[PDB]
RNA sequence: AAGAAGCGAACGAGGGGAAGUGAAACAUCUCAGUACCCUUAGGAAAAGACAUCAAAUGAGAUUCCCCAAGUAGCGGCGAGCGAACGGGGAGAAGCCGAUUAAUGCUAAUGUAGAAGAACAGCGUGGGAAAGCUGACCGUAGUAGGUGAUAGUCCUGUAUUCGAAACAUUAGCGUUAACAUAUUAAGUAGGGCGGGACACGAGAAAUCCUGUCUGAAGAUGGGGGGACCAUCCUCCAAGGCUAAAUACUCCUGACUGACCGAUAGUGAACCAGUACCGUGAGGGAAAGGCGAAAAGAACCCCUGUGAGGGGAGUGAAAUAGAACCUGAAACCGUGUGCGUACAAGCAGUAGGAGCCUCAAUUUAUUGGGGUGACUGCGUACCUUUUGUAUAAUGGGUCAGCGACUUAUAUUCUGUAGCAAGGUUAACCGUUUAGGGGAGCCGUAGGGAAACCGAGUCUUAAUAGGGCGUAG
């Protein structure tokens, strides 16, 4: 019972080649390439998946911290007045809040403010 | 037909007893005027093979 | 135990033979060993031995720049032996007596338990015409079915070798994979009073 | 009596196989579970019975005792459970032996207290111990 | 006058006879009486009828198979080597001419051959064997073909069958060549050195013989594992003998959970070729148009070239002869987006703009392409205490490339039977049925005799050791 591997080896190779399309150079042609291409993309991707929480909360905070300077006020004691005032509003709602809407974020600063 | 061989000198020492091995002691066959007759008495006869050595004698002599 | 004929007569035949319960995994593995007994086994390949020529070092073993070779037909080369290369094999296996027969007993009670198996009197076509078989047969309303019947007429074995999902067997020559092939089975009385001797 | 398509042999009878050196995933790719190198994970390597690492192995340390006996080789013990293969009331040795509990050329046969006997029997040419005698006169036989 | 010679598979018998290796070194030993060299047969060979075993109530030549048994033994008692008795089978046979070669009858075979059933319509289609409908043959229905898949189209198959000539096999008859012992002395036995016995000098029987010797001869001799006695057994020093067993250069039929062009023979092809080597010798690569050549008349460009474009053929011509399909590496052309102020494993998470499809009552979403700009981010394997490592390996792609097979053994699961389980070789009109020899379990203790739920040690009945669901 012989099995020859040519029909296998190919689609398995055609799929590492499909997931590197777009890489640049042997990364999208040559099998060897492309194979570690992928690996490192993907080891990529779960370390970044981790990491996008970091960076858009550090994105929400630089937000939040010009929008309360704009309002006479800085992030460490607005934040410090929110908790005080026990407004549960996350950091991701109040960074979109200070940027489209200047007069809620000035309540907002108003209510941390009056809190201090 | 192909078989395992026993150790041939592996079983004119050790014998099958029920639960394991038995075994005669060491250091009884010469030099023996030094030797207090403690030792003259309790070197003489059948020890047990010892556990940690049994998986040894089992391969060494697959059919008794 | 209590069965009928196709025409109405009544034949009584033992619940050890014919009532044993069904044990799958045991006549699973009758099944898979009378199959594996089909096999030839006649097959080879060649080892890096057996391979013509072969017998000189390719090249020196250092200085060459090459990986080292000790052979042109060596497992790694075109064109090389094969390594674990087949020889001829024998699949039979052994069957326990007990476990044979209790695979036979278990096959016949479950024909009968969905209603594949089909007593007759008797089964003898007097002419050596396929024909008359086919009549008989889809009379019976069996056209696919194995017969089986003690001592094979000489001229019953003629009409049933050209009809095709249709064998003629000797109570001596069934096997489980016959009697589990068909899609009915024909047992003439005899035959059911010889597997009842038998199993 | 199902289909051919159809049988199956039953949880627990058929494991598959191991396949050493097949990747990663099958926990046995690369070394195939020998570990790394040294003479074990080689080719043609064994556990070579008796061998210590050149410490003079157990059965040498030790002495050969006793001698064998051909007679021993021709006595074969018979259990009183075992009687129940024979054929007749007479017990001797050429009656185990076409009984087949002692084998063709066994010369000498022992009946010891084992099991229980069911039937008065003769014992003839045996030699039987205290307790298998008072057992087979008990179940009424005799000793001759 | 008759023969021989030489060549050529394997298997037989015989004369010589390694080493690598194993012993974790190595010399005894192993490898192994193997490889190889040499001699010489036959369809087989050899052996074979007791100067054999046994020690049982004895059996009754040789060979081979299953057990006995990895037992008894042998063994730097290491590594290893490894019986026999006997049991169960196959086959059987005993003779003194169980020879060889012809020829002649009678029979049979083989080497060419002969006949050999039964299907139409309709639709699709290049083409029908496939579809739908309805028939027929079958001692012939899973054969190979035929323009796609056919019991009924062809060749076949079932069945029945032919031989002028020659071969072969038997039976018979006859011839002509050779052979036809008459009971066994340089023999048995012995000393010395070797060899073979499973047995390595060993307490070493038995066999063989280079050397030196050397009987008795039936009122005798050989064997029974040193040896002696007794008992049993058998008569060497004459020859022969079928089968059961070994094999395959070949012939025929048949088969395959064997391969399918890097496989399978080295060799599917003008292969033991090309090629390499003084030579012995080594030793490739290389299959496929189409159903049918219908293999492209003719025209045009070109050098009467190559190559192409029309025309034509064809179902199909990116099926056009380097011809089925036609992957990847690799190399072009075209379109969209990005890219010439910016430093690194080239991605990833975000993210503007542009391009393109769709919706949507109309620049908003959704899909696709691209990715300015920001964060993070030193390949993979191996080997290591530890590798971005300036340590190893890989130019790339495709194809191939590494835990097998056989037997023994132990444990686990599962199935059947269960204090029992199971047969082996064989036979079998063969996966069945038969075959119980044997094996394992059912008892252990002790070196053993021996005893036995006990036994061993001991003066001890004490103590202590080991023992008290397969
Ligand atoms: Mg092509």
């Amino acid at each position: 019972a012989r099995v020859k591997r040519g029909v296998q080896a190919n689609r398995r190779h055609k799929k590492i080649l499909k997931r590197a399309k777009g890489y640049y150079g042997a990364r999208s042609r040559v099998y060897r390439v492309a194979v570690q291409a992928v690996t490192k993309a993907g080891q990529y991707a779960y370390r970044d998946r981790r990491n996008k929480k970091r960076t858009f909360r550090r994105l929400w905070i630089a937000r939040i911290n010009a929008g309360a300077r704009l309002n006479g006020l800085s992030y460490s004691r607005f934040i410090n007045g929110m908790k005080k005032a026990n407004i549960t509003i996350d950091r991701r709602v109040l960074a979109d809040i200070a940027m489209h809407d200047a007069a809620t974020f000035g309540a907002l600063v108003e209510k941390a403010k009056a809190e201090l | 037909k192909v078989k395992m061989k026993t150790k041939s000198g592996a079983a004119k020492r050790f014998k099958r007893t029920a639960n394991g091995f038995k075994r005669k002691q060491a250091f009884k066959s010469h030099i023996l005027t030094k030797k207090s007759s403690k030792r003259i008495r309790q070197l003489r006869g059948l020890k047990m093979v010892d556990k940690s050595d049994e998986a040894a004698v089992r391969r060494m002599c697959p059919y008794i | 135990m209590d069965l009928k004929t196709v025409t109405g007569a009544a034949v009584e035949l033992s619940d050890t033979a014919f009532g044993r319960e069904f044990n799958e995994a045991l006549v699973h593995q009758v099944v898979t060993a009378y199959l594996a007994g089909g096999r030839q086994g006649t097959r080879a390949q060649k080892t890096r031995a057996e391979v013509s020529g072969g017998g000189i070092k390719p090249w020196r073993q250092k200085g060459t720049g090459r990986a080292r070779a000790g052979s042109i037909r060596s497992p790694i080369w075109r064109g090389g032996g094969r390594a674990f290369a087949a020889k001829p094999q024998d699949w039979s296996q052994k069957v326990n007596r007990k476990m044979y027969r209790g695979a036979m007993q278990c096959i016949l009670a479950e024909l009968i338990r969905q209603e594949r198996l089909i007593l007759v009197e008797e089964l003898t076509i007097s002419a050596p015409k396929t024909k008359e078989l086919i009549a008989k047969l889809s009379e019976l309303n069996a056209p696919r079915a194995l017969i089986i019947t003690k001592e094979v007429d000489e001229n019953l074995y003629l009409a049933a070798r050209n009809i095709p999902h249709v064998n003629v067997l000797d109570t001596s020559e069934v096997d489980p994979v016959s009697l589990i092939a068909f899609d009915k089975v024909i047992m003439s009385v005899e035959a059911a009073k010889q597997f009842e001797e038998a199993l | 009596g199902l289909r051919l398509n159809e049988l199956s042999p039953g949880v627990g009878a058929k494991k598959t196989a191991q396949r050493r050196g097949r990747g990663i995933g099958s926990g046995l790719g690369k070394t195939g579970g020998r570990g790394v190198k040294g003479q074990k994970s080689r080719s043609g390597s064994s556990i070579r019975a008796g061998f210590e690492g050149g410490q003079t192995p157990l059965y040498r340390r030790l002495p050969k005792f006793g001698f064998t006996s051909k007679m021993a080789m021709t006595t074969a013990e018979v259990r009183l459970s075992e009687l129940n293969k024979v054929e007749g009331d007479v017990i001797s040795v050429a009656t185990l032996k076409t009984a087949n509990i002692i084998r063709h050329d066994m010369k000498r046969a022992r009946i010891i207290l084992s099991g229980d006997v069911t039937k008065a029997y003769t014992f003839q040419g045996v030699k039987v111990t205290k307790g298998a005698k008072q057992a087979i006169e008990a179940a009424g036989g005799s000793i001759e």
